[PDB]
């Protein structure tokens, strides 16, 4: 269990870094924007802070001349 | 003079149910007509509605 004490005083101070997922991995910025981009193209377009508000009309069947008795 | 008669007594019958139904026909006609302008009417608000709450889950 000692190996295991050491594994969780490793996950410990991993936990308690400042700088979180840093990692002082140089690429980690470049795969966090890469995937970034790819969830926005894969939702679209999109407002972090917005509200969906929009309008419509419908035209129904216009009258057409029918003479009869 | 018995066949001229009865034509003309058959023609007058004939006449009076052919009036009978045209009297019938035009109103019957314009009672459905109103009742499919209601008809077209109806799905307007439906679209907005469902739609907008689409939206909104979307933004979500």
């Amino acid at each position: 269990q000692k190996l295991f004490v050491d594994k969780i005083r490793e996950y410990r101070t991993k936990r308690q870094t400042s700088g979180g997922p840093v990692d002082a991995g140089p690429e980690y910025q470049q795969d966090l924007d890469r995937e970034l981009f790819k969830l926005k193209q894969m939702y679209g377009k999109a407002d972090m802070n917005t509200f969906p508000n929009f309008t419509f009309e419908d035209p129904k069947f216009e009258a057409v001349e029918k003479p009869q008795s | 003079v018995k066949q001229a008669s009865i034509k003309q007594i058959q023609d007058a019958i004939d006449l009076e149910k052919s009036q009978q139904a045209l009297v019938q026909k035009r109103h019957y006609l314009f009672d459905v007509q109103r009742n499919n302008i209601a008809m077209a009417l109806e799905v307007t608000y439906r679209e907005r509605l469902h739609r907008v709450y689409k939206e909104i889950k979307n933004r979500l």
